[PDB]
RNA sequence: UUGACAUUGUGAAGAGACAUAGUUUCUUUACUUAUUCAAUGAAGCGGAGCUGGAAUUCAUUUUCCACGUUCUAGCAUUCAAGGUCCCAUUCGGGGCUGAUCCGGGUU
RNA sequence: GCUUGUGACGGCCCGUGAAAAUCCACAGGAAGGAAUAGUUUUCAUGCCAGGUCGUACUGAUAACCGCAGCAGGUCUCCAAG
RNA sequence: GAUGGGGAAGCUCCGUUUCAAAGGCCUGAUUUUAUGCAGGCCACCAUCGAAAGGGAAUCCGGUUAAGAUUCCGGAACCUGG
């Protein structure tokens, strides 16, 4: 017979089949466990006297929460850790190197009652 | 000894050209079949000015004769050709201004601008503002087609050579005084850092050839051998002549 | 441009926001013409053709 | 007919935007293509040494075909043939005390370079084939003159897969016959004779034609065209 | 920068020696595959043919050029509408032609 | 009136005074779509979510650079009678 | 300033789309089923580089020893879903 019939003045790299990895030896035995659950993540109170206050006043929760923790993850481990709903969460870090959380409870809630559920006071 | 300004201008670092507001390099279309076996139509869509350049650019754009859209080239404008003329290009194309035609299709006499050194290499000869070639005439077998440049000299290319009809626009731009320092200041701003110029003669020894003394002189001959070697070639390198030209120039 | 309903990026006739309408009237008329004196170019030259 | 309409397309130049068409003639292939396409090109160009160039010169497909279809009768042992045989002698010879040969006489294609260049050299072989590829060329090349000067009778034959598939290796550069069942000696005599015609015969002939030197086609026509016209008008 | 040698090959005419058979060497001038340069999302190259027709026929073709676009600041895309052949008639869809043949040297 | 913003104009150039992300529009018409009921979210209303890091103060005859709480140096906005 | 590359004894130098087989979207085909093939495109060929250039969208009141166009109050707006 005869021969293929390119309509392309350019050659393109075949499009040829990628064979996805099956192993034969594993990566590492053991997969990590989880390294921020809601134990790590939400590591103290912070009971500064005018923190207390956004307690009182604020319906507020204020946390020493760890760096590596983001909102989404602020919101779980004290909504978990504590039974109670979060309205919103905000954050900053502080002057010595560690990340406060600010949560806001919904209104359903009394945090400063929830404060001293918790112990502190 | 330290290195000379003009060795110095070879690493461009603060030399090289001042691009940034450049239209676009201005370029004939490429040399497709088109244009090789017949005509082919554009429409200039603007004539515009190029920063650092002499004369204006036209902005002329043509259809894709394998792809549907527009395609666009930077041309140097012509003298009088204007915006919405349609230009055409190639082999059977007529004689007017603006189109682009291979010499080898031109009487003698003809003026033509932007021309190929060899085909298609999307134009060379004569493109600042006034300059032009004329065709001063052909020689069939082997098409060459024999040119005057604007220096004078006469070459003789392929008649494949494209060129296109017409002088360069914005002649007479250099019979106008700069006047003062300053519009001689904007005007290299946008070509190269080549602006003022300090006297080889007023330098020190370490700086120049020309350097030192304890009055100003060039204290040897200025005309420097073309063998001359980097840091020697200041002054008139290779000069066959020199002094005030007496009598009537013109090539013969 | 995207917070905006689309009648706040046209008007109602053809090339609506895109050109200036006095600029469609002519390349209405040009259109119509030329593909006119097209048909006078064909015939004409059709005859020629014939008439040699 | 109906609401139906014949429109053409001009596409001549200024107009009509040019159709998809097969430009399997300018396509640019990837760079190792370019190479063994040019390389094929090269080697035609120069004028190429008479020990060269009398290969190429090959078999031709009809009396080659009748060659591999003898050589194929006499294939090597298979894997499985030859545990088979194992199996056999090995429980039978060793206890019906038969010395080593309760196995027949083995009747087989001889191969591998340096096997049947011995094998040459002893005057044993009795028709060579030898590969007309072989990119070393040199492997090969002092054949024609070994198989001459030692009168054995040889064959440049197309394919070094091709005499490899009757041995089964991939490529097997020479294939040759030493012995054969006598049921076919009358067969490959036969054999021999065309191919001596076509080879050994021609050879000292060969020995003096030089090869390639040959344009190629468009600079071909621009010669028989200006040759054709300007000796007669 | 200038010379030689190496990269370094292929024709042809002309000079030069065993001393007016061609192995060999240089002046010329050819060749193109080494080397070199330009180009392009390697797109239309070379070769033949169709048709037109200038051409003048010394038996009939001996050739040479062509062989889709120029009043206008429009429009030009969906393997193309058409024509024709198939699927087993569904809606879809496929070939061929439209768009001549040959050589895969991108020019 | 002052400061500033803006506009329709006008002077100047051998100077004619960035780019890209991104957004929209139109030409096109592939294709998909109803009457026993289809199309429509560039119209309105309605639901959810928006991470990470910076955020204090000085910015100077004392928070900067000049061995210093140095008569030096060090970019800018606001501007009453 | 990586990369196919080319230099360099070499630390490295050159080149930035350049003599490179450079890559990925839209959906269809699945009703073994989760995604192989079916088209058609598009050949764009890294990336870093602006807290004064470009740029989606917030305001007023109130509040602190010290934070605010960031919190409270109220009223909006943008982007994705
Ligand atoms: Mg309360
Ligand atoms: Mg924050
Ligand atoms: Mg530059
Ligand atoms: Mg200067
Ligand atoms: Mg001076
Ligand atoms: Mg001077
Ligand atoms: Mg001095
Ligand atoms: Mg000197
Ligand atoms: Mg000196
Ligand atoms: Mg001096
Ligand atoms: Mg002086
Ligand atoms: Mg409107
Ligand atoms: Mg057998
Ligand atoms: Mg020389
Ligand atoms: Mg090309
Ligand atoms: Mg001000
Ligand atoms: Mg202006
Ligand atoms: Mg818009
Ligand atoms: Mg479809
Ligand atoms: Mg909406
Ligand atoms: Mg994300
Ligand atoms: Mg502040
Ligand atoms: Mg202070
Ligand atoms: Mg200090
Ligand atoms: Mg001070
Ligand atoms: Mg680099
Ligand atoms: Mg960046
Ligand atoms: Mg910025
Ligand atoms: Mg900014
Ligand atoms: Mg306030
Ligand atoms: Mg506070
Ligand atoms: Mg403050
Ligand atoms: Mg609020
Ligand atoms: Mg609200
Ligand atoms: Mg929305």
């Amino acid at each position: 017979k005869a021969l293929k019939v390119r309509t392309s003045a350019t050659f393109r790299l075949p499009k040829t089949l990628k064979l996805a990895r099956a192993p034969k030896y594993a990566s590492k035995a053991v997969p990590h466990y989880n390294r921020l659950d809601s134990y790590k993540v939400i590591e103290q109170p912070i009971t500064s006297e005018t923190a207390m206050k956004k307690v009182e006043d604020g319906n507020i929760l204020v946390f020493q929460v760890s760096m590596k923790a983001n909102k989404y993850q602020i919101k779980k481990a004290v909504k978990e850790l504590y039974e109670v709903d979060v309205l919103k969460v905000n954050t900053l870090v502080r002057p010595n190197g560690t990340k406060k959380a600010y949560v806001r409870l919904t209104a359903d809630y009394d945090a400063l009652d929830i404060a001293n559920r918790i112990g502190y006071i | 000894g330290r290195v000379i300004r003009n060795q110095r201008k070879g690493a461009g670092s603060i030399f090289t050209s001042h691009t940034r507001l450049r239209q676009g390099a201005a370029k004939l279309r490429t040399l497709d079949y088109a244009e090789r076996h017949g005509y082919i139509r554009g429409i200039v869509k603007q004539i515009v000015h190029d920063s650092g350049r002499g004369a204006p650019l036209a902005k002329v754009v043509f259809r894709d004769p394998y792809k549907y859209r527009l395609r666009e080239e930077i041309f140097i404008a012509n003298e009088g050709v204007h915006t919405g003329q349609f230009i055409y290009a190639g082999k059977k194309a007529s004689l007017n201004v603006g189109n682009v035609l291979p010499l080898g299709s031109v009487p003698e006499g003809t003026i033509v601008s932007n021309v190929e050194e060899k085909p298609g290499d999307r134009g060379a000869l004569a493109r600042a503002s006034g300059n032009y070639v004329i065709i001063i005439g052909h020689n069939p077998d082997e098409n060459k087609t024999r040119v005057r440049l604007p220096s004078g000299a006469k070459k003789v290319i392929s008649s494949d050579a494209r060129g296109v009809i017409g002088v360069i626009a914005g002649g007479g731009r250099v019979d106008k005084p700069l006047l003062k320092a300053g519009r001689a200041f904007h005007k290299y701003r946008l070509k190269r850092n080549s602006w003022p110029k300090t006297r080889g003669v007023a330098m020190n020894p370490v700086d120049h050839p020309h350097g030192g003394g304890n009055h100003q002189h060039i204290g040897k001959a200025s005309t420097i051998s073309r063998g001359a070697v980097s840091g020697q070639k200041a002054g008139l390198i290779a000069a066959r002549r020199t002094g005030l030209l007496r009598g009537s120039q013109k090539t013969q | 441009y995207a917070t905006v309903s689309k009648t706040h990026k046209t008007v109602s006739r053809a090339y609506g926001g895109s050109r200036c309408a006095n600029c469609v009237k002519e390349r209405i008329i040009r259109a119509f013409l030329i593909e006119e004196q097209k048909i006078v170019k064909k015939v004409v030259k059709e005859q020629t053709e014939a008439a040699k | 007919n109906p609401l139906t309409h014949s429109t053409p397309k001009n596409f001549g130049i200024g107009q009509a935007v040019q159709p998809k068409r097969n430009l399997s003639r300018y396509v640019k292939w990837p760079e190792y293509v370019r190479v063994q396409r040019q390389k094929k090109i090269l080697s035609i160009r120069l004028k190429v040494p008479p020990t060269i160039a009398q290969f190429q010169y090959t078999l031709d497909r009809n009396t080659a075909a009748e060659t591999f279809k003898l050589f194929n009768k006499y294939r090597p042992e298979t894997a499985a043939e030859k545990k088979e045989r194992l199996t056999k002698e090995a429980a039978a010879v060793a206890e019906g005390k038969s010395k080593q040969d309760a196995s027949p006489k083995p009747y087989a294609v001889k191969y591998g370079l340096n096997h049947v260049v011995a094998l040459i050299e002893n005057k044993k072989a009795k028709l060579v084939l030898i590969a007309n590829d072989v990119d070393p060329i040199e492997l090969v090349v002092f054949l024609p003159a070994l198989c001459k000067k030692m009168g054995v009778p040889y064959a440049i034959v197309k394919g070094k897969a091709r005499l490899g598939t009757l041995v089964n290796q991939k490529t097997s550069a020479v294939a040759a016959l030493t012995e054969v069942r006598a049921e076919d000696e009358a067969a490959l005599a036969k054999l021999v004779s065309t191919i001596d015609a076509n080879f050994a015969d021609k050879y000292d002939e060969v020995k003096k034609h030089w090869g390639g030197g040959i344009l190629g086609n468009k600079a071909q026509a621009k010669m028989d065209k200006r040759a054709k016209n300007s000796d007669s008008a």
